């Protein structure tokens, strides 16, 4: 789950960008 | 749980970077 | 506006809560 | 719920109902 | 509440027994 | 803990919500 | 609800400017 | 109640201060 | 000025997520 | 100057960047 | 870098409540 | 410079003001 991925390392502006819908 | 609260900032950055996009939690 | 930008940032937050395991979802 | 609940406040029999 | 609710999660039947 | 500071910033924001009129105190 | 939200920035600037006390609610 | 007071002028920092328990 | 202010709140949440490392100068006029 | 320039209307992430040094 | 970043966030929240007209550096 | 200065540990209001010109 995301909960499990970005809550596990930081995302750049550039990686958060990854769970957005 | 961190996961119940990151769940909550994630829910919010996701909410500024994701801009309008949203997210499933 | 900068104002409701700001209110959603808020409800996301409320459901996370009532539903539980059971979850919930936010657009 | 942005609007049900960003314009008046909602109950829990009521937010119960927004699960699962 | 932080026990029934920050390390696991509470339900609201249970968060309700915390209201007035 | 910037982390439970940051969790209660969050439960306050939650009972505000469950108890309604009856309030609740967050203490 | 500005009031239920400024009530929540205010429960949060109140939870940040107020810190542990809590507040009457 | 509070919600009534600071939510109307800014409260400089000075005025928020009034609802704390 | 309640609202320059609820805003300058969420602006700065934001220069931050963004200047990353060069950072910035913030004149409020 | 930036406030004159971002509070009533939302600044995205790039603008926000000139004011970077 | 997750949690620096959770936090720069709650920071500049707070610079702003506080500098109000003179601006800021750093 | 300021991050280094405020993230694991909570920053109160006055610190924040130096960085002010
Ligand atoms: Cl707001
Ligand atoms: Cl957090
Ligand atoms: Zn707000
Ligand atoms: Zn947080």
């Amino acid at each position: 789950g995301i909960v499990e991925q970005c809550c596990t390392s930081i995302c750049s502006l550039y990686q958060l960008e990854n769970y957005c819908n | 749980v961190n996961q119940h609260l990151c769940g909550s900032h994630l829910v919010e950055a996701l909410y500024l970077v994701c801009g309008e996009r949203g997210f499933y939690f």
